[PDB]
RNA sequence: AAUAGAUCCGUAACUUCGGGAAAAGGAUUGGCUCUGAGGACAUUAAUGUUAACUCAGAACUGAAACGGACAAGGGGA
RNA sequence: AACCUGGUUGAUCUUGCCAGUAGUCAUAUGCUUGUCUCAAAGAUUAAGCCAUGCAAGUGAAAGUAUAUAUAUAUAUAUGUAGAAACUGCGAACGGCUCAUUAAAACAGUUAUAGUCUACUUGACAUUUAUAAGGAUAACUACGGAAAAGCUGUAGCUAAUACUUGCAUUAUCCUUGGAUAAGUAUUUGUUAGAAGGAAUUAUAACAAAGAAGUAACACGUAGUGUGUAUCAAUCGAGUUUCUGACCUAUCAGCUUUUGAUGUUAGGGUAUUGGCCUAACAUGGCUAUGACGGGUAACGGGGAAUUAGAGUUCGAUUCCGGAGAGGGAGCCUGAGAAAUAGCUACCACAUCUAAGGAAGGCAGCAGGCGCGUAAAUUACCCAAUUCUAAAGAAGAGAGGUAGUGACAAGAAAUAACAAUGCAAUUGUAAUUGGAAUGGUGGGAAUUUAAAACCUUCCCAGAGUAACAAUUGGAGGGCAAGUCUGGUGCCAGCAGCCGCGGUAAUUCCAGCUCCAAUAGCGUAUAUUAAAAUUGUUGCAGUUAAAACGCUCGUAGUUGAAUUUCAAAGAAUCAUUCUUUUUAAAAUCCGAUUUUGUUACUUUGAGUAAAUUAGAGUGUUCAAAGCAAACAGUUAAAGCAUUGUGUUUGAAUACUAUAGCAUGGAAUAACAAAAUUGAACAAGCU
RNA sequence: CCGCCCGUCGCUCCUACCGAUUGAAAGAUAUGAUGAAUUGUUUGGACAAGAAAAAUUUUUUCUGGAAAAACCGUAAAUCCUAUCUUUUAAAGGAAGGAGAAGUCGUAACAAGGUUUCCGUAGGUGAACCUGCGGAAGGAUCAU
């Protein structure tokens, strides 16, 4: 036949989920949805690994089935469902908040927002259409069309939106100057400014980062995440903030007793 | 059936290959369409995502434009007077994409009963000659085999001497 | 399939198989230590060659290189954990000096024959593996043990031995029932 | 007795390298309706007149027949 | 651990091989076997043939029940459950094997501005109505056939099956008419926020035009099912550059019948000689074409090695291909599908002889083949998948049975006294402690299956609870000890031994080596600097063409901006300053050929490898864990609440993307001539 | 040196070669002949629903539609020729290696009793002998 494949083998599921080598031949295989398999995470695996909740695949099955878990504002019932990146998560038995972020590994971590907090979120614009009767359509990283885009928004910043309702607040330019987070290999839960832009033609476009301690990283343009003008960031960030020492003095200080 | 691979020519080297493989179903290559002048016949055939295509294999009007003004009609289909590739499609009288066919002009004379802001053209006479006798020549411009339709325009200029010139 | 755990060797044959020197060598070191085959001293030499590869290969690189410290400093506390550099020593270059008796000497063998608490070396062996000894609140009878510094000042009889107070073995209360009855009746 | 005209394919051992050779072998062939190729001359590339015979393709057709009578090698070790 | 010994001679020094030596996630086999942990296993030969059983199904608010059963309230109403059957979704994933395949497949790196895309996610629509149609399952009666997952005729009746079809607004300039009266898609004529680049989004004019915007279900202001376009997601088809083993006793191939291009069409989801007509004579090759061989599926990887290298990779993951051998086809978003269909070749089943059924390279199991390989067991508890998606199912998967493939730990005693040659030691004698192996019963573990761990009872003296496999001339550790045989029997990888004195045969004793393991056979790596780039030899040991010319290849003299003067360090290492020119900010910043080559980055799957942390009782391992407490303190939120964690880093061609550059090499620019500039002249 | 050693011929054993027999067998490729099944288009028209006054119907039908044929395609399979690869039988002929105390001579090693050896061409039971040109690895580094 050889159509679309359905199963998932352990060994070859991304590293960064961090899954026993032992028991089992499988990993969950999430669905289709907002997000790409490789930049995301199943809900079975946030809440039965990393929150420790349950205990196995049944008893997440049996959390999902009362409605009590939303991602996004909606509650959602696919165990393999896909929760990506900026995405809040609010379990209303509990009442807590969590938004999912990078740590200065390549690692998804729930981060513990508080409720103030959880009525927004940032996309960032993948594209920008124009359709029937002259009407501009915004594409961000999420997967979500956004109608009536304001006529200053370009392909690569970052806006603010709303989740009760689906309207924009406020978007952030992207600068030399503009505070950002990086996604892809080699840094990924770095913070830095921005130090240049590069422009080649057929090719990638490579931009330079400073840190907050005066260390200097690149990457590709296609991995770059605006999250804040030049003097803060508009969202709370995880303990370390996104500061990366090398291993002689991360050795060092985790000596300290 | 009909494939479309490339598996079973020879290399450019000249020489030839071993085939290690079946046919695969996404290179097919159904029987042609010899699409003739005569009354309506249209089938139907649906393609990979079920998208339907429409085979003619009967026509004899369609869609004609005037490119000078801009303006499009229905008339009637008379006969096939010449055929790049081969004439044996002239010969059977075949409707294919760059046919050349004579038409009714009568609606495009009456038509000229309102003379949009191109009043001032004035038609070449070789079109006079032609619409003295009710017939002129058209090109056709679609893909019946496809589209099930056959539509075309009026020929006019050096593409009128050029094709006129080629029929004698 | 197969399954995802996986094994390795710990020793290796001397490619020479009677050679007088290195035969006489190995039997000296068999008595002084107590142990039962050549492979015992095959496996502390494999161990040995492979601390002496590590340190070799860091010390041809660069001085001051960050390869270089990184490796050095946890190959370094590693060794002066396990008690066979000491203080004045640790400096990558002493490691290199290293011999066979300096790791043999850390086995709960010889050392619970020298903490007292045993008569002979092959007394100490067969009490290890009689279920007498323990290293810090955990019993342990494998002679093989390599202590480490922190826990020698630990090694001591078990509470479920008769030689750390609890019940006699099976011949003192056979002895003891067969003279109840001689004594009573 | 069987073969045989012409067109298109394909031809071994051996050899004095010239042959053997039409080696051996395989396919086609009527009639009818069409398409294409090959010259000369005079008004200026554009128009006009004007021949002879061969060769190559396509559709249709018949009680599967067509070098239709005549004429005309049997082959090999 | 960057290693060598025996054998040509009366004796010597060499070349040179033969034999010795060690490893193999490398197979078979012989002898032997007490405990625990871990776990390969019909690939090689026959992609040979298969009895029997199983391996894919699905209804817990939400399509259709007078088959029926049941509950209350009261002939009536609201409910609940429900063998069949229609409808929907899935069976194209998973599992198996390595026959074919040598620029093919595959790997790194690109393109789709040349395309298709179900489920899931976000946006969101246009030319009788208090509710329309007819027909069919299940079911009933009457049947046929030896037989099959066969089915005839007649009579009813449903649907989210199959059909038909109603009712509202946006713009032109606090009026009014015009009208848009058309989603995708095709044709003709034009205008024109983004990308390096548009015949791009998009807008207008004139013709055609699919398919749709709820005559549906639940009772939670919410959902479920279905629906036109766009976008996202899970994927695929094609596609750029570079990269493979042996063979020249394979030198010229391809092109009448598509070989290499141009033009016009056909066809496909789209590009394309993919196909058809006309035209032209092209395309590849000693830098190896076209052929032959492979006991060849390609990678990630494995073995052995100081550094170079040599040899393997059927087999955990990824990619490809196939279901006895070929070809064809239906449904469907997805198949040229084989526990789907149709034929032919081979093989084979039942039969009343008229006919009907078949595909274990899926799990067990059988025959055959051979040197060569396990149970016709238990379970959905874990990992995951399918469905009408808690609740059902799964030989996927897990658990146990067989199992000296391979890997880790580790028993077969210890002590004291007395004697005894030298504090020893022990061919000895005495005598008390300590322990598993073993039998029984439990606490646990597990789908109240068995291991393992932990307790209680019994229980070692010739501790009969009794260790083996190969050897003893040399290489090579170990006997000039006894008896037998007598060039026989036999041994011996090699040199050799064997006629009465056999250190070598056959035995007894004693010693040596490794040891729950040790020999033998075949293949392969080091040894081998005996294949030599690092790194061999060519007078006489094997080996300079009879001599010269000569194309491809390999290799090629010197020269162009050399310096000079201060600062930072216990001459050294670093670091500043400008010195010719032209273009460029009202006496100034910054630019000055192309590669090779070298530096630094980006991007990359794990497993395996190197390596950081962590007392599985140690180790092989694993990826975890650590802390206070006979049940509270302490902290942080106002009664509530355990706290701190780790799962790093490197590596990932030789080719491709970006980047600093002064040395070394090559190229471009260089005359029987070539410029740059004032000025008039178009 | 009473040393060493060479070649025919006779006997036994093992391996490979040439070979009449238009020798034999198993596969692969190409051309031809015949051709099952089937996509597409056309022809066909068992009958199922239709428009007609009459009483359930006469010939008129826009439709739907099975069996069955034809043609261009995709093409399993069988046969006849033609090469090619691998394996293999055989009268007879003629090599090599090993063995046994065989028969005949004495070619080489000393100036081996005619110094040995190279290329070529004749001849003879055998090793070998003779012509023509060459070498010293000679029995001469010298008049
Ligand atoms: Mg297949
Ligand atoms: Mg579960
Ligand atoms: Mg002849
Ligand atoms: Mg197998
Ligand atoms: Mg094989
Ligand atoms: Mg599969
Ligand atoms: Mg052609
Ligand atoms: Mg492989
Ligand atoms: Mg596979
Ligand atoms: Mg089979
Ligand atoms: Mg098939
Ligand atoms: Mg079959
Ligand atoms: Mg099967
Ligand atoms: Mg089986
Ligand atoms: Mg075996
Ligand atoms: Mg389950
Ligand atoms: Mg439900
Ligand atoms: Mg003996
Ligand atoms: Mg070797
Ligand atoms: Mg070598
Ligand atoms: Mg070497
Ligand atoms: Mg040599
Ligand atoms: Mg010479
Ligand atoms: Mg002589």
């Amino acid at each position: 036949g050889k159509g679309i494949k359905k199963h998932l083998k352990r060994v070859n599921a991304p590293s960064h989920w961090m899954l026993n080598k032992m028991g089992g031949q499988y990993a969950p295989k999430t669905s289709s949805g907002p997000h790409k398999l490789l930049e995301s995470i199943p809900l079975v695996i946030l809440l039965r690994n990393r929150l420790k909740y349950a205990l196995t695949f049944d008893e997440v099955k049996m959390i999902l089935i009362q409605k009590i878990v939303k991602v996004d504002n909606k509650v959602r019932t696919d165990c393999t469902f896909p929760v990506g990146l900026m995405d809040v998560i609010h379990i209303t038995k509990s009442n807590e908040y969590f938004r999912l972020l990078y740590d200065i590994k390549g690692r998804f971590v729930p981060h513990r927002i508080t409720n103030e907090e959880s009525k927004y979120k940032l996309c960032k614009v993948k594209k920008i259409l124009l359709r029937k009767g002259r009407l501009s359509i915004a594409v961000t990283h999420d997967g979500r069309s956004i109608p009536y885009i304001h006529p200053d928004v370009k392909v690569n910043d970052t806006v603010r939106l709303d989740l009760e309702t689906g309207k924009v607040l406020e978007h952030l330019k992207f600068q030399v100057g503009s505070l950002v987070m990086v996604t892809a290999g080699h840094s990924v839960g770095r913070v830095g400014v921005i130090s240049s832009i590069d422009k080649n033609m057929g090719t990638y476009d490579i931009i330079h980062v400073k840190d907050s301690r005066n260390k200097v990283f690149a990457t590709r343009l296609s991995n770059v995440f605006v999250i804040g003008d030049n003097t803060k960031p508009y969202i709370s960030l995880p303990r370390e903030k996104g500061i990366k020492l090398d291993i002689i003095e991360e050795r060092r200080n985790r000596l300290k007793a | 059936g009909i494939s479309r691979d490339g598996r079973h020519k020879l290399r450019l080297t000249g020489g030839k290959k071993k085939i290690h493989k079946k046919k695969r179903k996404y290179e097919l290559g159904r029987p042609p369409s010899n699409t003739k002048l005569g009354s309506r016949q249209v089938h139907v055939v649906r393609g990979r995502g079920r998208n339907y295509k429409y085979r003619a294999i009967k026509l004899d009007s369609g869609s004609f434009s005037w490119p000078t003004f801009g303006i499009s009609k229905n008339t009637r289909i008379i006969d096939v007077v010449y055929n790049a590739s081969n004439n044996e499609l002239v010969r059977t009288k075949t409707l294919v994409k760059n046919c050349i066919v004579v038409i009714d002009s009568h609606p495009f004379t009456t038509w000229y009963e309102n003379t949009k802001i191109g009043k001032s053209k004035n038609i070449d006479p070789l079109l006079l000659e032609q619409f003295k006798q009710g017939r002129v020549l058209a090109c056709i411009s679609s893909r019946p085999g496809q589209c099930g339709k056959a539509d075309g325009y009026i020929i006019e200029g050096d593409e009128l001497l050029f094709y006129k010139r080629k029929m004698d | 399939p197969k399954s995802y755990r996986n094994y390795s060797k710990t020793a290796r044959n001397p490619k020479r198989p009677f050679e007088k020197e290195r035969l006489d060598q190995e039997l000296k070191l068999i008595g002084e230590y107590g142990l039962k085959n050549k492979r015992e001293i095959w496996r502390v030499q494999y161990l040995l060659a492979k601390i002496r590869s590590a340190a070799r290969y860091l010390l041809t690189l660069d001085e001051k290189s960050s390869k270089r410290i990184f490796q050095g400093e946890a190959l370094l506390r590693r060794m002066v954990r396990q008690g066979l550099l000491g203080e004045n020593e640790e400096k990558l270059d002493y490691v290199l000096g290293l011999t066979l008796p300096k790791l043999l000497e850390r086995r709960l063998q010889t050392k619970v024959f020298k903490l007292g608490l045993a008569k002979s070396v092959h007394h100490a062996r067969v009490l290890i593996r009689q279920r007498h000894i323990r290293v810090g609140k955990q019993m342990v009878d494998i002679p093989s043990f390599l202590v480490r510094v922190d826990s020698e000042k630990h090694i001591d009889f078990a509470t479920t031995s008769p030689f750390g107070g609890a019940r006699p073995g099976r011949v003192k209360r056979k002895s003891l029932k067969k003279q109840k009855e001689k004594t009573e009746a």
